């Protein structure tokens, strides 16, 4: 039997879809998503990590003019400085009196530790959402990994769950993200090959292992102090550490929805946003025959207790009368109340208590119990306390049904005001058609 | 790593009061539930009192290295919801302000132009019967429209 | 603790002495044995229990 | 949860305060003054024998 | 209330009575390790000082 539900996508809700199909006991599937996850695509433009400004030992020749080629090694600065007469520590380095030259190179390169610590950019787009979805019915109670998406289908117990694509295509990932180790940001990080020195990505690369290397920090090396050897260079410092100090608010920290984001395979998990759409085609034989189900007559429900509190705050009696003692499914058609238990137990005395949760202050639904409809209709009063660690298990629709006692007065306002406006045109009228002849 | 002590909370109306007691500088990220993150995070380094909101949907916050603790709000207000229009109105002014006067100011709008349009065709009927009788010579008006509409008091 | 419902009170004897001289009996529909709090709203009368 | 009532100040007197949050079974709480002392502050003028 | 002035309270300074909230969620040990962990909320005297 085909048959198709949505089911809000909050963590913990336990979802009650009910299938009627005619000639069968009525059967409620009570499902829900233990863990939900969306994965972003990954692109892997570049990576950016401390960097090492290695500087080799000067050549300070002595009295012989001295050029150096430009190699292509990553923001090389190479350059001939006269004049230089180094001095160490026994004496001068040699002889000849002014016409030493020093050779002075400066170039940079990913730090040993780039293996370990980098940041890595992506660009993301599509999300793949992937779920587990605990089912039960019956006596059948599984938790399945679930594509989320018109594709993966999943069998349990006979049925087949195909978890269709979700209502709302948001994710909490823009179109440009870096990683670091745990948490992940969204920034418009710069192009390969236009990143300005000491800002985020002074020093990048493809890949991790990629020995190619682009890198502009700025080695404007300078003249060495007369009398000492040495190489003076100047640089701004490494971009990273700058973008470690002022990141700016992680995403792990800013995250819409309340999902929290982990890393490895980047994911954004329990994010709590539109609707699953679920189809399931459900064998014969996990239904149950009417013949083999208890047949309830007459049915009148009333409401003992109504408090709209977050949890299962309000409870409602059933008073029947069946025929044989036997477990059978309990639905509220309305998604004003949600009721906590899902298979009720039905003995020959008639009165069966089940639990609702509400957030309406007139919360009117029919509730259907094996096969059979009754209505509904409770008075439900605020409840006291302010915060609770649990959330919520109502869908949260406030709208009060007519005939409860705060919309009823507004009929009763606007029937009586509307009577005496029609009773008003009523008089006009006969006044003008008196007078018209 | 140290695990900060567990801050003291006192509940309130849609906020939650935390006093917070590092004895080393800690983090203090909050984060509510909803479309709009209104995320912040702070360092702490004295002992300090911090109002957080908690909307319906929900309230994250993240002290020093204990796993981060969600908070919910519940439909708390006050007023009757059950008893004369003064208690439902402030039941509902409690749940969704500024929502709930929209709906009443309009409710009263609509109640004002029905009783001020039923008036003027109530005035307009009185007219229209009682000019006939204004323009002749002969002020008949007899009793019977006389009580029925307030009778201009012709004057013999 | 059991839920109560359809609650309809009748006042056997109202014999309004000092002591507790009225017995009133309270007729319902439970459906689970247990023990609940009873009180009167009203300080016009007071109940022993 | 706070609650706050008001009981007379009479000795033996069963009070018997109604607790209601909602959500939890509403809990009657009994309380009765088994005796009283009103001890004023003094100051010793004087004594005489 | 823990934290604030008079997390501990005593009558007199000789008094043996003595009401604290100090919030002493004493924890689980960390394996292979003799100790007793415990959060508190520091005193109130000093904050108040
Ligand atoms: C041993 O020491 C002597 C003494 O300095 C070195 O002789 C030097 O040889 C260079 C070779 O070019 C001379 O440099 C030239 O000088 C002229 C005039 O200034 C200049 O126009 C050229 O462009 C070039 O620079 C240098 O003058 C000369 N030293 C002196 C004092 O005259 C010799 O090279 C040293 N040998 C070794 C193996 O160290
Ligand atoms: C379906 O089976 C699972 C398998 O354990 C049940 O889940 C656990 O139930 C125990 C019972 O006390 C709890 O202590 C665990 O915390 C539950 N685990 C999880 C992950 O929630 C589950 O309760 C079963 N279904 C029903 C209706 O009992």
């Amino acid at each position: 039997y085909e048959h198709s539900t949505v089911m809000p996508n909050v963590v913990g809700f336990p979802y009650k879809a009910h299938i009627e199909r005619p000639g069968y006991s009525p059967l409620t599937l009570q499902m829900q998503v233990v863990e939900t996850s969306l994965e972003p695509t990954l692109n892997l433009e570049y990576i950016t990590c401390e960097y090492k400004t290695v500087v080799p030992s000067p050549y300070v020749k002595c009295c012989g003019a001295s050029e150096c080629s430009t190699k292509e090694k990553p923001d090389y600065q190479c350059k001939v400085y006269t004049g230089v007469y180094p001095f160490m520590w026994g004496g001068a380095y040699c002889f000849c009196d002014s016409e030493n030259t020093q050779l002075s190179e400066a170039y940079v390169d990913r730090s040993d530790v780039c293996r370990h610590d980098h940041a890595s950019a992506y660009k993301a787009h599509t999300a793949s959402l992937k779920a587990k979805v605990r089912v039960m019915y019956g006596n059948v109670n599984q938790t399945v990994d679930v594509y989320v998406n018109g594709d993966h289908a999943v069998t349990i117990g006979g049925t087949q769950f195909i978890f269709g694509p979700l209502s709302s295509a948001w994710t909490p990932f823009d179109n440009k993200i870096v990683v670091y180790k745990d948490e992940v940001f969204n920034q418009d990080f710069p192009p390969y090959g236009s990143g300005q020195p000491g800002r985020f990505g002074d020093i990048q690369s493809r890949t991790v292992e990629s020995n190619d290397l682009y890198a502009n920090t700025a080695l404007k090396l300078a003249r060495p102090s007369p009398g000492m050897v040495h190489v003076p260079y100047t640089q701004t410092p490494s971009g990273f550490k700058y973008w470690l100090k002022e990141k700016g608010t992680a995403l792990n920290t800013k995250a819409p929805f309340g999902c929290q984001i982990k890393t490895n395979p980047v994911r954004a998990m329990n994010c709590a946003v539109g609707n699953i759409p679920v189809s399931m085609n459900l064998p014969d034989s996990a239904f149950t025959r009417i013949v083999e189900a208890p047949t309830i007559i007459d049915l009148t429900c009333t409401v003992a207790t109504c408090t709209h509190s977050s949890d299962f705050g309000g409870v409602l009696t059933l008073t029947y009368k069946t025929d044989k003692n036997g477990d059978c499914s309990v639905h509220s058609h309305s998604n004003v109340a949600t009721l906590q238990e899902a298979t009720a137990k039905v003995k020959t005395a008639g009165k069966v208590t089940l639990h609702f949760s509400t957030a309406s202050a007139s919360p009117s639904f029919v509730v259907s119990l094996c096969s059979a409809r009754a209505t509904c209709s409770a008075s439900c009063e605020p409840p006291k306390d302010h915060i609770v660690p649990y959330a919520a298990s109502h869908s949260n629709v406030v709208f009060p049904d007519m005939s409860g006692t705060a919309l009823s007065w507004v009929q009763k306002i606007s029937g009586g005001l509307g009577a005496f406006a029609i009773g008003a045109i009523l008089v006009l009228v006969v006044v003008t058609c008196i007078g018209l002849r | 790593v140290p695990m900060a002590r567990e801050p003291t909370v006192i509940h309130g109306k849609r906020e939650v009061t935390l006093h917070l007691h590092p004895d080393h500088p800690t983090l203090f990220s909050y984060r509510t539930l909803g479309e709009d993150p209104q995320y912040h995070e702070e360092w702490v380094t004295a002992a300090v009192e911090r109002t957080i909101p908690v909307p319906v949907d929900g309230m994250e916050y993240h002290w020093g290295n204990n796993d981060p603790v969600r908070l919910w709000s519940q439909l708390t207000t006050e007023g009757k919801p059950h008893g004369w229009p003064h208690q439902i109105v402030q039941y509902y002014y409690g749940l969704y302000p500024a929502a709930t006067v929209s709906a009443v100011v309009g409710m009263s709008l609509l109640a004002l132009i029905s009783i001020f349009a039923s008036c003027y065709m109530l005035v307009a009927a009185r007219s229209k019967c009682l000019t006939p009788y204004a323009l002749t010579p002969g002020a008949a008006v007899p009793w019977t429209l006389g009580i029925l509409c307030c009778a201009p008091r012709a004057h013999a």
